[PDB]
C-alpha cells in the first residue's frame, strides 16, 4: 500500500502548516 | 493588549513582535509564569514527564513500523555482510528520473535511504528475525505510548493529582527507582536474553506462543534453588558457532568467557545475560538502603547533618560540612537539574568509549558507517548535556540559591576560594595551549623546511603502560596481566580469573578497536582534548561562581539569568550575564567534540582500509590533519553532483554545503549587532506608509529587530545547526563512500 | 514486507494515542 | 565553485612541503590560524573579558605582582576593531597565499 | 502629531531638526511638532548653545487634549 | 597549624601515584 | 578620621574593598556617609573618590 | 614499543640518512645531525621518538632541558616580581610602569641567580604571599 | 516601563538629571546630603532604559538604577 505516501506526504507538506499557521495567526492576533 | 501569550500579562502586553519571539523562549520555563505556586509547578512538570516520555515510544515505533513497512529486514538476515539496510522510503516530487534510478538501491522497488543507525543489528542481536515482529512491536509501542498520555491526562484531575509533600518525598524514590526501575528492568531483559534471545541465537525459534512450554536450559530452574548454579555454565556456544544456527551450538544460559565471538566480533549473549542478571542484584540490594514508611534504613538528611565519627566531633561526612545540602538539592529543580545533566552527560560519553572498542551487536564491527555514526552521535549529545549541567547549574545560583540556609557548608566554601579555582582553570588552559599548538606548529615548520626528523615525537608512556597493564603483549612492558607471572595475572589465592583466557585473545588480536595501538600522533591529540575540557570548564564554572555579582558588576541575582548588558558605563558590560558564559562554552564544546571526532575518524579510517602508517606519520603536523583527511576524503563527497550525472551521495553532497550555508548565516547574528537594524527597519517602515496600493494592508504588531539575547540565541542556533550538518554529511559519504 | 491490510490497523490505532494527545495538550492549558 | 576552484586548485598549496612553495603551504595554514582567532573578538563582549581579569590579578595580587598600572579588557570599539583586523588580514593573506602557489606551479 | 514644542527666540537663525535636517526658526514664537519626547530635549539642548531656555513641550493625545509636562511648574 | 587532615589524605593519594610508578619501573611485580 | 588617615574599606558592593584608603574630609553633619577617601587606584568608571561612613572603615594607622 | 629500537639499528633512519637536507650552510650539516640522533629511538617510521619518563638514558629528552628551561622561566618572573616590590615605594609608580627606571631595574637583573635561594627565602617568612583580608575580592 | 530606583547614597551632583534624555530625572530637596539634594524619578514611564543616567553617576557604587521591565510603546522608542 505504498500509495498512502502520496496522500499523507503533501496534507504534511501543505495542509499541516496552513491549518496550523492560519491557527496560529489567528490567535496570537486576538484581543 | 492580546490575551497571548496566556502566561504572561508583561509579555501579552507589547505592542511589538517582541512579544512573539518570547512567548516562545518562555513557554516551556514553568516557573517564571504568571502565578505559578510551587505545588502547582511540581504538578504540571511531572504530568509534563508524560507528555516527553510518550514521545520517545511513538518514535521508536516509527523505526519499528518504517522497518517492517519499507525496509529490508528479511532480506538483511540472509547476508548481513554486504546487505545494505533501508531505513525509509523517498516520496519527493521534485526528483528527476536520474535521481530516482540513484536512489533505488539496495534490492528495491522505489527510492530508500540506507539506515546509517545500526538498528538492524540491535534488532537482530535481540531475537527479531522477521517482518512480523518489527511491526507487533511496533502497535505495542502505540498503545504502550497512549497509556502515557493517559496517565499524564489522569494524574491532572483534582482528587488524583498529588501533593506537594509527595513529590519531596526523596528516600521512596532512591528505594523505588533504584530497585524497580533500574533492578527490575535489568532483571526483565536478563530474562528476555535468556527466553528468547540466546535460543533464537541458535537456530531455535522461541516467540510468545512456546516460551511457556519451551524451557531455557534442559536443566531447567532446578539448579537454580538446589544451589548447583555452576550447570547453568556449562558447555558454551563453540569457537565455530555459526550465528542465529544450530552449528557449535551450546546449552549454557550464563556464562563468564569474556571477550568477543568469533563470528559476529560481539560480545557473547551469554555474557551479557550474567552481566544483566549481576547488575539487578546489585541494584536491588541497594534499593534496600533508604528509609521510607517501614522504620527502617538509612536516612539522607540525618546522614548530611551528622558530626559526631563513633565519638569524636567533626565538621560532618569526611570532616567536610554537608549540613544543608539536603535542603538544597531537594528543595530546588534547577540543582537537581544541573546536577542529573551532569550524571547523565558522563554516562552518554561513556556509552560512546565502549560501544566502538566493545561491540555488544551482531556484525555490526564490519558495518563500518554504522559504527562511525553512532559514535558521533552519542558523543555530540554527550556534549550538551554537559553544557546545560553548568548552565542549570547556573540558574540555581541567581534564582534558588540562598546563603542562610547554605551557610558554612561545603558549598558555601566554594564560593569564597572561587578567584583561586579561576585563575588555576586559567593556568592549565594557557600552559596547554601555549605547548601543544606550539608542538604542531614546531612539527609543521620542520615538515616544511624538509628536515622532519626534527619533530618533537613523545610517546604516549604513560598510557602505553595501562594497555601493557591490562593485556597487551605488543610493547612488551611485561607486567600486571601481560606477566604470566603476577599476581594479578593469576589472581594468587583463588586462581578464579575465568574472564582473562578470553580477554587476552580479545586484545591482542589487531582486527578490532579493543585498546587500538597508540604512537606519538596521539599523544598530542588527547593533550588537545585536555586543551578543550579545561577551557570549556573554564567559561561555565566562572559563568557559574560570577553568577551572583562581581566587581565589575554586584548584585548581578537582581537581573536574573539572561539580560543583555549594564550600559557602556564603566567601560561597557557586553557579554556580563551568567548566560552569557552559557554561550561562550557552546562555542568551546562544539569545538573540542570537533578534536575528539576527527580523531576518532581518522584513526579507524586508518584501520578500515589497511594503511596504519598514513595516520602515524601525518597527525603529528596540522597539515597531515588537513590534507589527508579534510582535503583528500571529500572528494567522493563533493562529486555526489557533478555536469556528468548525480550518485547515490548527491543528498549528502547537498546536505554539506547546506551546512556551510546555515553556518555561515549565524554570523550575521553575532557580528553585526541590534542597532544597526532597528535603524534599517525604521526605513522600511517609512516606505510601506509611503507605498499608495500596498498600505491598504498594515501590521497588528510594530516591526522591530531582534533583541540582543534574542540573536545570540538565533545566532546559536544557526551556528549549532551548520556545525551539524556539515560534518554529519562528512562523516557518513566519506565513510559510505570507500566502506 | 508486510501485508496491505497491517497498514490499515496501525493507522486506526494509531488515532488512539492521537485522541489522547489532544486531551492532554489542551488539558495542559491555552 | 567549491569543486572545480577551492577544492581542485589547492592541489599545488598543500601538496608543497619539502619544495620551495613550502611557506606557501604555511602560509596558507597559518592565515586559516588567523581568521579564526578573529572570532573570539567578535562574536564575544568586553564584559566578559574583563569578569575574567579579576580572576586573575587575584592571583596576580596574592604572589605580590599587582601591577601598578590596572589591566584592562579592550574597549568595545576596540573589541570590534581588532576583530576586524584579524578577520581581514588572515582572510587575505589566505588567498595571498592560494594564488601564489597555484600559479607559480601552473604557470 | 504628538507632543507639540513651542519656544520663543531674540531673532532668526538656522538651527537643526532633530528628524534630519536643517531648518530656520522664526523671530518670537515657534512651534514644532515632533513624534516623541525624545526629540524634544535632544532639540532642548541645541537651543542652549543659542541661549535659549525657555521651551515647552506639550503632548497632543489624538482627542485633542493638550498636556503641559515640561517643566513641572 | 600543621594541617594533619589535609596532608593525611595528600601522602595517600600521593603513595597510590607511587605505587602504580613502582610496577611501571618493575620494583613491585 | 583625620586628614591623611589611611582607612580600609569593607562594604561589599563597593570597588575599594579591603583596600587601603587615604581620609581627604571628614564632614560633620549630614551626609549619613560623611567620610572622603581619596583612594590611590581607580575604579571602573576611572575615579578615585568616594564617600564613607564613620563604622565603614577600619584604621590602620 | 611502539617498535622503539635504536635508530643505528634501523633500516629506515639509515634510508633517512642518505638524501639528507642541509640544515645550516655548513656542507655536512647534513650529516652532523643524524649520527647524533643514533643514540634516540626511531620508531618504524625512521623519526626519534622522545621519552618524557625520566629514566636517566633518556635524560637529554626532557629532564636536562627541564632544569635548563625553570631556571631561565623563574628567573624572569622574579626580575619582573622584585622591579614591581621597588617601585611600588616610590613617587608615582605608573611612569616607572611604561618608562623605565633603568636605574632601578639593571640592579635588579644581576641580582637574581639566587632567586631559589631568594625564593624559598621569601616562602619561609612569609613575605612570598599577601593575606587574604588585603586583598580585594567579588562579591559571592 | 522600567523602573528607575534611586538609593541615598548620592551626593547630589546632578550629572543624572543632565543626562537622561526623556527627562525622568529631576532634584527635590533632602537634607541629607552635602549639596542638600536627591535625584528623584517621578516620570518613570518616560524611561527608555538608555542607562546615561547610571553612566554620569560618581558614587561607587552606584546610587541610580535602571531595572528594565515591561517594554510599551514610549520604552521602545518608535516613531511609528
Ligand atoms: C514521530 C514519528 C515518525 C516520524 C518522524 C515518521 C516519519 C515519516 N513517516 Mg511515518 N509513521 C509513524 C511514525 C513516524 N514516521 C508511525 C507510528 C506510523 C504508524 C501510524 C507511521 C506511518 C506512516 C505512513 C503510513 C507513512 C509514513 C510516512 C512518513 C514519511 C513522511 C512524513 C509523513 O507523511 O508522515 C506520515 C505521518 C503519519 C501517517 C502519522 C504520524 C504518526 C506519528 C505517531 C505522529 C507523530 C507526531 C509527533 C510526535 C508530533 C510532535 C511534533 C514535533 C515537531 C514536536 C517520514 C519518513 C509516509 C512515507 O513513508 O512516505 C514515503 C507514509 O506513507 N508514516
Ligand atoms: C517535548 C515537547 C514539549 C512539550 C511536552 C510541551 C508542553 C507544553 N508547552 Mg511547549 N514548546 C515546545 C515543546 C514542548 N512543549 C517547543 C519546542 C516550543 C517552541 C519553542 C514550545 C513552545 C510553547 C509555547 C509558546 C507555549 C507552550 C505551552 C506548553 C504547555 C501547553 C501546550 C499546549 O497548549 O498544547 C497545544 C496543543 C496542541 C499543539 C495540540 C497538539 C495535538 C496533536 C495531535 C505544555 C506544558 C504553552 C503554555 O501555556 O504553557 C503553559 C505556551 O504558551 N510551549
Ligand atoms: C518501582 C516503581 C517505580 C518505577 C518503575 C518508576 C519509573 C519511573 N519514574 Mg517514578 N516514582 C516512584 C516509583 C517508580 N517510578 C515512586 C514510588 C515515586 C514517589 C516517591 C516516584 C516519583 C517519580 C517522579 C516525581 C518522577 C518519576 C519518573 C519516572 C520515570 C523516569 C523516567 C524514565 O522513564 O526513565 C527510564 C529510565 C530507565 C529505564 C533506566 C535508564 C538507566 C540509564 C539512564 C540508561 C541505562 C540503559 C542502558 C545503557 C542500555 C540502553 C540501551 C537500549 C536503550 C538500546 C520512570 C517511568 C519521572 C517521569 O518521567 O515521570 C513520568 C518523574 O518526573 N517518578
Ligand atoms: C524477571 C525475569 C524472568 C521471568 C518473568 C521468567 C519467567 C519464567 N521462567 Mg525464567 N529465568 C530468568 C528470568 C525470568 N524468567 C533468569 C534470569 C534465568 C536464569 C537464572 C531464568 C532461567 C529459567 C529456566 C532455566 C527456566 C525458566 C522458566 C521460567 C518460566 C516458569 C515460571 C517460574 O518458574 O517462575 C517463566 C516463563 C522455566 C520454564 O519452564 O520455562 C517455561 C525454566 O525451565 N527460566
Ligand atoms: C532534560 C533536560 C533539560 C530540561 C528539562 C531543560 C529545561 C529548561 N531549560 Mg534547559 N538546557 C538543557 C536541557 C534541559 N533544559 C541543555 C541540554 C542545555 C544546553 C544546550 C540547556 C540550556 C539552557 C539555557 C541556557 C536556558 C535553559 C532554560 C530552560 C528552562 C526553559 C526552557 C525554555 O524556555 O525553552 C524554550 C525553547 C527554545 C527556545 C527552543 C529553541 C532551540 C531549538 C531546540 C533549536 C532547534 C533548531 C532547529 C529546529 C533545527 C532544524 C534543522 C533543520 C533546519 C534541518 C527549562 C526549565 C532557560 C531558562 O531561563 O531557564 C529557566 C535558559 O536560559 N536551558
Ligand atoms: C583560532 C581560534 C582561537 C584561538 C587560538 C583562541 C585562543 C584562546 N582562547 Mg578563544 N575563542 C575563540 C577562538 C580562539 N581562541 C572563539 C571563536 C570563541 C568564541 C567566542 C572563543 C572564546 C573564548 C573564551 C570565552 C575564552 C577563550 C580563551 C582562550 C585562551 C585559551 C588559552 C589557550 O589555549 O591559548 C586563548 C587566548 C579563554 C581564556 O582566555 O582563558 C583565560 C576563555 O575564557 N576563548
Ligand atoms: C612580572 C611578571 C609576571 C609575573 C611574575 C607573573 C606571575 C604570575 N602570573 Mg602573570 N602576567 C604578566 C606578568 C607576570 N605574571 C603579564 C605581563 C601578563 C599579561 C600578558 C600576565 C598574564 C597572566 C595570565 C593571563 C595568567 C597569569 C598567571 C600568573 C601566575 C602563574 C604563572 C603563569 O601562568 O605565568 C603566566 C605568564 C604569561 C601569561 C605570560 C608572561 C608575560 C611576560 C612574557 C612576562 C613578563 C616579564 C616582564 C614584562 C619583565 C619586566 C622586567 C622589569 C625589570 C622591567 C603567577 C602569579 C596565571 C594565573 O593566574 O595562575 C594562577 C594566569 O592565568 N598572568
Ligand atoms: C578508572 C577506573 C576507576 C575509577 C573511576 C573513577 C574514580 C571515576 C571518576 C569519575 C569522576 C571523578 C567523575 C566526575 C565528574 C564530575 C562532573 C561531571 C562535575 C560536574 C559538576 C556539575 C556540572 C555541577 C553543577 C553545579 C554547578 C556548576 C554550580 C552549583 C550547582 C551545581 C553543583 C549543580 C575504577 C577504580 C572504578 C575502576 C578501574 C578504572
Ligand atoms: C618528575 C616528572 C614528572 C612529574 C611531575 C609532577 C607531577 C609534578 C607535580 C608538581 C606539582 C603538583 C607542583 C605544584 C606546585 C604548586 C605550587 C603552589 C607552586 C608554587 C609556585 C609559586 C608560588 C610561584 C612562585 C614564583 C616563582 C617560583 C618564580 C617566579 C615568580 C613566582 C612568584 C611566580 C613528569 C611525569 C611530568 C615528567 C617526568 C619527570
Ligand atoms: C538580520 C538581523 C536582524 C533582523 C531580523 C529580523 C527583523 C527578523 C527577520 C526574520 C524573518 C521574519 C524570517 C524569519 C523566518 C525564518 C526563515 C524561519 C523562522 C521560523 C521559526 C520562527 C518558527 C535583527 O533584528 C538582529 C538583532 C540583533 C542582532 C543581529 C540581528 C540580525 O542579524
Ligand atoms: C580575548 C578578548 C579580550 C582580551 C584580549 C586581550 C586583552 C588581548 C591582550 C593580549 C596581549 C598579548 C596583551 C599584551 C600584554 C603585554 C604587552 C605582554 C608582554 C609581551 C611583550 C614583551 C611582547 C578583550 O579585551 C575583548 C574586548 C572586546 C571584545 C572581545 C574581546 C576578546 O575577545
Ligand atoms: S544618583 Fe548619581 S547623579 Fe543622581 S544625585 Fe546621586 S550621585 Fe548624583
Ligand atoms: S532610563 Fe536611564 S538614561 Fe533613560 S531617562 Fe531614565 S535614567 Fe535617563
Amino acid at each position: 500500500a505504498s500509495f498512502l505516501s502520496s496522500i499523507f506526504v503533501p496534507v504534511i507538506g501543505w495542509v499541516v502548516p496552513i491549518a496550523t499557521f492560519s491557527f496560529l495567526f489567528l490567535y496570537i492576533e486576538r484581543e | 493588549a492580546t490575551k497571548f501569550p496566556k502566561f504572561s500579562q508583561d509579555l501579552a502586553q507589547d505592542p511589538t513582535t517582541r512579544r512573539i519571539w518570547y512567548a516562545m523562549a518562555m513557554g516551556n520555563d514553568f516557573e517564571s509564569h504568571d502565578g505559578m505556586t510551587e505545588e502547582n509547578l511540581y504538578q504540571k512538570i511531572f504530568a509534563t514527564h508524560f507528555g516527553h516520555l510518550a514521545i520517545i515510544f511513538l518514535w521508536a515505533s516509527s523505526l519499528l513500523f518504517h522497518v517492517a513497512w519499507q525496509g529490508n529486514f528479511e532480506q538483511w538476515i540472509k547476508d548481513p555482510l554486504h546487505v545494505r539496510p533501508i531505513a525509509h522510503a523517498i516520496w519527493d516530487p521534485h526528483f528527476g528520473k536520474p535521481a530516482i534510478e540513484a536512489f533505488t538501491q539496495a534490492g528495491a522497488n522505489g527510492p530508500v535511504n540506507i539506515a546509517y543507525s545500526g538498528v538492524y543489528h540491535w534488532w537482530y542481536t535481540i531475537g527479531m528475525r522477521t517482518n512480523t515482529e518489527l511491526y507487533t512491536g511496533s502497535v505495542f509501542l502505540l498503545l504502550f505510548a497512549s497509556l502515557f498520555l493517559f496517565a499524564g491526562w489522569l494524574h491532572l484531575q483534582p482528587k488524583f493529582r498529588p501533593s506537594l509533600a509527595w513529590f519531596k518525598s526523596a528516600e521512596s524514590r532512591l528505594n523505588h527507582h533504584l530497585a524497580g526501575l533500574f533492578g527490575v528492568s535489568s532483571l526483565a531483559w536478563a530474562g528476555h536474553l535468556i527466553h528468547v534471545a540466546i535460543p533464537e541465537s541458535r537456530g531455535q525459534h522461541v516467540g510468545w506462543d512456546n516460551f511457556l512450554s519451551t524451557a531455557p536450559h534442559p536443566a531447567g530452574l532446578q539448579p537454580f534453588f538446589t544451589g548447583n548454579w555452576g550447570v547453568y555454565a556449562q558447555n558454551p556456544d563453540t569457537a565455530g558457532h555459526i550465528f542465529s544456527t544450530s552449528q557449535g551450538a551450546g546449552t549454557a544460559i550464563l556464562t563468564f568467557l569474556g571477550g568477543f565471538h568469533p563470528q559476529t566480533e560481539s560480545l557473547w549473549l551469554t555474557d551479557m545475560a550474567h552481566h544483566h542478571l549481576a547488575i539487578a542484584v546489585l541494584f536491588i540490594v541497594a534499593g534496600h538502603m533508604y528509609r521510607t514508611n517501614f522504620g527502617i534504613g538509612h536516612s539522607i538528611k540525618e546522614m548530611m547533618n551528622a558530626k559526631t565519627f563513633f565519638g569524636k566531633p567533626v565538621e560532618g561526612p569526611f570532616n567536610m560540612p554537608h549540613q544543608g545540602i539536603y535542603d538544597t538539592y531537594n528543595n530546588s529543580l534547577h540543582f537537581q537539574l544541573g546536577w542529573h545533566l551532569a550524571c547523565l552527560g558522563v554516562v552518554t560519553s561513556w556509552v560512546a568509549q565502549h560501544m566502538y572498542s566493545l561491540p555488544s551487536y551482531a556484525f555490526i564491527a564490519k558495518d563500518y558507517t554504522t559504527q562511525a555514526a553512532l559514535y558521533t552521535h552519542h558523543q555530540y549529545i554527550a556534549i550538551f548535556l554537559m553544557v546545560g549541567a553548568f548552565a542549570h547549574g547556573a540558574i540555581f545560583l541567581v534564582r534558588d540559591y540562598d546563603p542562610e540556609q547554605n551557610k558554612g557548608n561545603v558549598l558555601e566554601r566554594v564560593l569564597q576560594h572561587k578567584e583561586a579555582i579561576i585563575s588555576h582553570l586559567s593556568w592549565v588552559s594557557l600552559f596547554l595551549g601555549f605547548h601543544t599548538l606550539g608542538l604542531y606548529v614546531h612539527n609543521d615548520v620542520v615538515v616544511a623546511f624538509g628536515t622532519p626528523e626534527k619533530q618533537i615525537l613523545i610517546e604516549p608512556v604513560f598510557a602505553q603502560f595501562i594497555q601493557a597493564a591490562h593485556g597487551k603483549v605488543l610493547y612488551g612492558l611485561d607486567t600486571l596481566l601481560s606477566n604470566p607471572d603476577s599476581v594479578a595475572y593469576t589472581a594468587y589465592p583463588n586462581y578464579a580469573n575465568v574472564w582473562l583466557p578470553g580477554w587476552l585473545d580479545a586484545i591482542n588480536s589487531g582486527t578490532n578497536s579493543l585498546f587500538l595501538t597508540i604512537g606519538p600522533g596521539d599523544f598530542l591529540v588527547h593533550h588537545a582534548i585536555a586543551l578543550g575540557l579545561h577551557t570549556t570548564t573554564l567559561i561555565l564554572v566562572k559563568g557559574a561562581l560570577d553568577a551572583r555579582g562581581s566587581k565589575l558588576m554586584p548584585d548581578k541575582k537582581d537581573f536574573g539569568y539572561a539580560f543583555p548588558c549594564d550600559g557602556p558605563g564603566r567601560g561597557g558590560t557586553c557579554d556580563i550575564s551568567a548566560w552569557d558564559s552559557f554561550y561562550l562554552s557552546l562555542f568551546w564544546a562544539l569545538n573540542t567534540v570537533g578534536w575528539v571526532t576527527f580523531y576518532w575518524h581518522w584513526k579507524h579510517l586508518g584501520i578500515w582500509q589497511g594503511n596504519v602508517a598514513q595516520f602515524n606519520e601525518n597527525s603529528t603536523y596540522l597539515m597531515g590533519w588537513f590534507r589527508d583527511y579534510l582535503w583528500a576524503n571529500s572528494a567522493q563527497l563533493i562529486n555526489g553532483y557533478n555536469p556528468y550525472g548525480v550518485n547515490n551521495l548527491s543528498v549528502w553532497a547537498w546536505m554539506f554545503l547546506f551546512g556551510h550555508l546555515v553556518w555561515a548565516t549565524g554570523f550575521m547574528f553575532l557580528i553585526s549587532w541590534r542597532g544597526y537594524w532597528q535603524e534599517l527597519i525604521e526605513t522600511l517602515v517609512w516606505a510601506h506608509e509611503r507605498t499608495p496600493i500596498a498600505n491598504l494592508v498594515r501590521w497588528k504588531d510594530k516591526p522591530v529587530a531582534l533583541s540582543i539575547v534574542q540573536a545570540r540565541v538565533v545566532g546559536l542556533a544557526h551556528f549549532t545547526v551548520g556545525y551539524v550538518l556539515t560534518y554529519a554529511a562528512f562523516l557518513i559519504a566519506s565513510t559510505a563512500g570507500k566502506f | 514486507s508486510i501485508s496491505d491490510t497491517q497498514v490499515y490497523i496501525a493507522l486506526v490505532v494509531a488515532l488512539i494515542p492521537g485522541l489522547l494527545a489532544w486531551r492532554l495538550a489542551t488539558e495542559l492549558y491555552k | 565553485w567549491l569543486r572545480d576552484f577551492l577544492w581542485a586548485q589547492a592541489s599545488q598549496v598543500i601538496n608543497s612541503y619539502g619544495s620551495a612553495l613550502s611557506a606557501y603551504g604555511l602560509m596558507f595554514l597559518g592565515a586559516h590560524f588567523v581568521w579564526a582567532f578573529s572570532l573570539m573578538f567578535l562574536f564575544s563582549g568586553r564584559g566578559y573579558w574583563q569578569e575574567l581579569i579579576e580572576s586573575i590579578v587575584w592571583a596576580h595580587n596574592k604572589l605580590k605582582v599587582a601591577p601598578a598600572i590596572q589591566p584592562r579588557a579592550l574597549s568595545i570599539t576596540q573589541g570590534r576593531a581588532v576583530g576586524v583586523a584579524h578577520y581581514l588580514l588572515g582572510g587575505i593573506a589566505t588567498t595571498w597565499a592560494f594564488f601564489h602557489a597555484h600559479i607559480l606551479s601552473v604557470g | 502629531e504628538k507632543y507639540a514644542i513651542t519656544w520663543t527666540s531674540p531673532k532668526a537663525q538656522v538651527f537643526e531638526l532633530p528628524t534630519g535636517g536643517a531648518a530656520t526658526m522664526h523671530e518670537g514664537e515657534n512651534l514644532l511638532y515632533i513624534a516623541r519626547k525624545e526629540y524634544g530635549i535632544a532639540l532642548g539642548g541645541q537651543l542652549r548653545k543659542f541661549k535659549i531656555t525657555n521651551y515647552k513641550i506639550y503632548r497632543i493625545l489624538p482627542s485633542g487634549e493638550t498636556t503641559f509636562i515640561h517643566p513641572a511648574d | 597549624p600543621p594541617y594533619t587532615f589535609r596532608t593525611g589524605w595528600a601522602l595517600l593519594l600521593l603513595a597510590v601515584n607511587f605505587l602504580v610508578a613502582a610496577y611501571y619501573f618493575h620494583i613491585i611485580q | 578620621v583625620q586628614r591623611g588617615s589611611k582607612v580600609r574599606i569593607l562594604r561589599p558592593e563597593s570597588y575599594w574593598f579591603q583596600d587601603v584608603g587615604t581620609v581627604a574630609s571628614v564632614d560633620q553633619s549630614g551626609i549619613k556617609y560623611p567620610v572622603i577617601v581619596r583612594f590611590d587606584k581607580v575604579n571602573y568608571a576611572g575615579i578615585n573618590t568616594n564617600n564613607f561612613a564613620v563604622d565603614e572603615l577600619i584604621e590602620v594607622e | 614499543g611502539a617498535d622503539l629500537t635504536p635508530c643505528a639499528e634501523n633500516p629506515a633512519f639509515q634510508a633517512l640518512a642518505k638524501n639528507a637536507r642541509n640544515t645550516t650552510a655548513d656542507p655536512q650539516s647534513g650529516q652532523k645531525r643524524f649520527e647524533r640522533y643514533s643514540q634516540a629511538l626511531c620508531g618504524p617510521e625512521g623519526y626519534p621518538h622522545l621519552i618524557v619518563d625520566g629514566r636517566l638514558d633518556r635524560a637529554g629528552d626532557f629532564l636536562i632541558p627541564s632544569i635548563l628551561f625553570l631556571y631561565i622561566a623563574g628567573w624572569i618572573g622574579w626580575v619582573g616580581r622584585a622591579y614591581l616590590q621597588a617601585i611600588k615605594k616610590d613617587s608615582d609608580t605608573e611612569q616607572k610602569e611604561i618608562q623605565l627606571d633603568l636605574g632601578i631595574a639593571l640592579p635588579i637583573i644581576a641580582t637574581g641567580f639566587a632567586w631559589p635561594a631568594a625564593a624559598v627565602k621569601e616562602l619561609l617568612s612569609g613575605e612570598l604571599t599577601a593575606k587574604d583580608s588585603e586583598i580585594t575580592v567579588s562579591p559571592r | 516601563s522600567h523602573t528607575v530606583k534611586i538609593y541615598d547614597t548620592c551626593i547630589g551632583c546632578t550629572q543624572c538629571v543632565r543626562a537622561c534624555p526623556t527627562d525622568v530625572l529631576e532634584m527635590v530637596p533632602w537634607d541629607g546630603c552635602k549639596a542638600a539634594q536627591v535625584a528623584s524619578s517621578p516620570r518613570t514611564e518616560d524611561c527608555v532604559g538608555c542607562k546615561r543616567c547610571e553612566t554620569a553617576c560618581p558614587t561607587d557604587f552606584l546610587s541610580i538604577r535602571v531595572y528594565l521591565g515591561a517594554e510599551t510603546t514610549r520604552s521602545m522608542g518608535l516613531a511609528y
